[PDB]
C-alpha cells in the first residue's frame, strides 16, 4: 500500500524509515539496518 | 547483446513485485538470501 519492503514486504507499519543509501524500509526492517549497523 | 538493463521488477523465487527499482536492490540483498 505505502511502499514496498526489502526485507519482509509488510506495508502495515506504523512508520517507514529511509536508509542513507535512499531505500525505504518500515519499522521493523529500518530498525535492524541500524542497529545492525552495517548492511 | 544480451539484455543488459533488467525490464524484471518482480522477483520469481520471492514472488514479492515492487514498484521501485532502487528498492528491488534491497530486496534482491536480503529476501532472495544476503547475496553481493
Ligand atoms: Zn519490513
Ligand atoms: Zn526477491
Amino acid at each position: 500500500e505505502a511502499r514496498e519492503c526489502v526485507n519482509c514486504g509488510a506495508t502495515a507499519t506504523p512508520l517507514w524509515r529511509r536508509d542513507r543509501t535512499g531505500h525505504y524500509l518500515c519499522n521493523a526492517c529500518g530498525l535492524y539496518h541500524k542497529m545492525n549497523g552495517q548492511n | 547483446g544480451s539484455l543488459l538493463k533488467p525490464a524484471r521488477f518482480m522477483c520469481l523465487p520471492c514472488g514479492i513485485a515492487f514498484s521501485s527499482p532502487s528498492t528491488l536492490e534491497a530486496h534482491q540483498a536480503y529476501y532472495c538470501s544476503h547475496r553481493i
